[PDB]
């Protein structure tokens, strides 16, 4: 799993 | 799952630059930063930087912004990291990390030295009451690291690989050892498998009795 | 920077037991948007490091139950409920809040265990090294407790000085042992110019100590 949407960290959720 | 697989061993001259790559497999490459890590006896765990490969973002350590520079090829799903301006305090193991120092690379070993690289010496540690030892002795090689299996890793119950110890006159050697049931003397397969990368130096030596 | 400061710097524990390790950052690691971005590697030797924790007190797939994380602000604990010989290894905090990011120092965790005496081998050396025009007679103290022990050499009875070296393994990861290697190097000539090669080993687990030989 991973998140197209750019963050400060990424794979956190 | 996440594989994060690092370049080889370096040496390098003073002075020189070098350039390390993580190849990236099991997820979207785009999508999560990747950070960059030195390692030193001393220095500890210092973060370099990192780059967001989606649009190229990056944040540099200040300590290391006249040193590193980063980028990536999306197309091979790869992050890159070059060094300049080398000097033996750039010698330390770096690693890529990914997004909050979640999955690792293997390390990359960097040595920055003048002296040109030389392959260890392999040498059988044979036996001349249940249980026996034999190993294999890695003399005299420049620069660090060796890489030691038993068997091609199929063999590890029993295996124990001593560190690397610097010697006095510049060389490393190392060990390693296989305790085993006396009855598998001289009826078992032993092969000790030695792969010294910055020499293309690789040996397979089977030890046996003498 | 934010400084990371550990302690203790090491934690000598006996297995089944409770440990923690703390970190201190020189500035909170509550990020503006409510996260506090705090975690705890673990570093085995010549391997690299693993999450354990992460966002304080969140465990990465596959920790045991046994880790936990807890604290705020900038002071932080990870506890394990029992350490198990497999937790040995370097322990870091790591902050992501502050650029740049940064580690503190580590904390090394070993392993207390009952006195193990070493079994002892002697090795001559090989004739391809002799063949090769040195000599390297080596002899292992293999899965003892504690790290301390003797190794003396003796050549055709003369008991050797400065002219060996040791050297020690980490601390194995299931059995909290250690191994050690004593190389004594003589040149090729002094060695063809003897006969017998021993390594004599005095470990606290040793009622007497104990001798391997072989005679060339
Ligand atoms: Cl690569
Ligand atoms: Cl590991």
């Amino acid at each position: 799993f991973t998140n197209k949407l750019k963050e400060k960290h990424t794979d956190l959720g | 799952e996440v594989q994060l697989q690092q370049s080889g061993p370096e040496l390098v001259k003073p002075g020189a630059s070098v350039k390390i790559s993580c190849k990236t497999s099991g997820y979207t490459f785009s999508n999560s930063w990747m950070n960059w890590v030195k390692q030193r006896p001393g220095q500890g765990l210092e973060w370099i930087g990192r780059i967001y490969p989606g649009d190229g973002d990056t944040n540099y350590n200040g300590k290391f912004k006249d040193k590193a520079t980063l980028t990536t090829d999306k197309s091979s799903s790869t992050a890159y990291m070059r060094l300049s301006s080398l000097t033996s305090v750039d010698s330390a193991v770096y690693f890529c990390a990914r997004s909050l120092f979640d999955y690792w690379g293997q390390g990359t070993t960097l040595t920055v030295s003048s002296a040109s690289t030389k392959g260890p010496s392999v040498f059988p540690l044979a036996p001349s009451g249940g249980t026996a030892a034999l190993g294999c002795l890695v003399k005299d090689y420049f620069p660090e690291p060796v890489t030691v299996s038993w068997n091609s890793g199929a063999l590890t119950s029993g295996v124990h690989t001593f560190p690397a110890v610097l010697q006095s006159s510049g060389l490393y050697s190392l060990s390693s050892v296989v305790t085993v049931p006396s009855s598998s003397l001289g009826t078992q397969t032993y092969i000790c498998n030695v792969n010294h990368k910055p020499s293309n130096t690789k040996v397979d030596k089977r030890v046996e009795p003498k | 920077d934010v400084v990371m400061t550990q302690t203790p710097l090491t934690l000598s524990v006996t297995i089944g037991q409770p440990a923690s390790i703390s970190c201190k950052s020189s500035q909170s690691l509550l990020d503006s948007d409510g996260k506090t971005y705090l975690i705890w590697l673990l570093q085995r030797p010549g391997q690299s490091p693993k999450r354990l924790i992460y966002l304080v007190s969140k465990l990465d797939s596959g920790v045991p139950d046994r880790f936990t994380g807890s604290g705020s602000g900038t002071d932080f604990t990870l506890k394990i409920s029992r350490v198990e010989a497999e937790d040995l290894g370097v322990y870091y905090c790591c902050q992501g809040t502050h650029f740049p990011f940064t580690f503190g120092v580590g904390t090394k965790l070993e392993l207390k265990r009952t006195v193990a005496a070493p079994s002892v081998f002697i090795f001559p050396p090989s004739d391809e090294q002799l063949k090769s025009g040195t000599a390297s007679v080596v002899c292992l103290l293999n899965n003892f407790y504690p790290r301390e022990a003797k190794v003396q050499w003796k050549v055709d009875n003369a008991l050797q000085s400065g002219n060996s070296q040791e050297s020690v393994t980490e601390q194995d990861s299931k059995d909290s042992t250690y191994s050690l290697s004593s190389t004594l190097t003589l040149s090729k000539a002094d060695y063809e110019k003897h006969k017998v090669y021993a390594c004599e080993v005095t470990h606290q687990g040793l009622s007497s100590p104990v001798t391997k030989s072989f005679n060339r």
